[PDB]
């Protein structure tokens, strides 16, 4: 249990805000 | 604490019945008509609606969650 | 490498707690924590 | 080598169980972060300090409004805790983070530094939290 990531959860860019 | 799937003594299914039951009883229905009107006719099924108490309803009262 | 993970109170947030750690939850303040299901193989004939 | 670069590599599953620990700017500061820029591009930034921006955002169930002062070489700004990639430096990213350090003059950290500081975080991830942590943590 160190980093489950399985990609992602769609990571959000600092460009599209 | 929830209404039995079968009568005891019979064996008649009454599982499908509290909630029914609770609606007769919500429209002005005499306790035994809406017995009568379940299709239950012997004494010993009409008990298990009769002196059923549903404590489930006051034990889901202490959420884990929420 | 599994953290003995307990479950809180007042909260209901999982916490890990090891070996020589206060029982308090991560959050909010809670001495009263409880422990979650097994993972045994739980099989009930029923009857 | 992007691949050693990958060990120091902050993932987006880590930050998460840091959001309170103290001793942030002791451990994170040193290592690569795959930050979001946008249009599938990134850039390798540098992890310099710990800021914290009036913007309180949640990631998943936990929420942090922190910042991170990041830079690519010469370009420097503020960055959130969300923008933050879980992917692996790649071949073209870390090309362009050597080009990026190399046009800004920034020596590249020998690799000894690097190998150094990867175990800082295995050594933080197994602290045993015995003093007065968890009551900050829940304030
Ligand atoms: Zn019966
Ligand atoms: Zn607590």
């Amino acid at each position: 249990t160190s980093t489950y990531g399985r990609y992602g959860s769609q990571t959000p860019m600092y460009g599209s805000g | 604490m929830i209404i039995p799937v079968r009568c005891f003594t019979c064996g008649k299914i009454v599982g499908n019945k509290w909630e029914a039951y609770l609606g007769l009883l919500q429209a002005e229905y005499t306790e035994g008509d809406a017995l009568d009107a379940l299709g239950l006719k012997r004494y010993c099924c009409r008990r298990m609606l009769l002196a059923h108490v549903d404590l489930i309803e006051k034990l889901l009262n202490y959420a884990p969650l929420e | 490498q599994q953290p003995m993970i307990y479950i809180c109170g007042e909260c209901h947030t999982e916490n890990e707690i090891k070996s020589r750690d206060p029982i308090r939850c991560r959050e909010c303040g809670y001495r009263i924590m409880y422990k979650k299901r097994t993972k045994r193989l739980v099989v009930f004939d029923a009857r | 080598l992007p691949e050693e670069l990958n060990r120091v590599r902050l993932s987006r599953h880590k930050l998460e169980r840091w959001c309170h620990m103290p001793f942030f700017a002791k451990t994170v500061t040193g290592c690569f972060v795959r930050i979001g820029i946008g249009k599938p591009v990134y850039r390798v930034a540098e992890i310099t300090g710990v800021v914290e921006t009036a913007k309180v955002y949640q990631l998943g169930g936990t929420r942090t409004n922190k910042g991170l002062q990041l830079r690519h070489g010469n370009d420097q700004r503020v960055f959130r805790l969300e923008f933050v990639s879980n992917q692996e430096f790649t071949e073209s990213e870390f090309m362009k983070w050597k080009e990026a350090m190399f046009s800004a003059g920034m020596q590249l950290p020998t690799l000894d530094e690097i190998n150094k500081k990867e175990l800082s975080i295995k050594e933080a991830l197994n602290y045993k939290f015995n003093d007065q942590d968890i009551e900050e943590i829940v304030k």
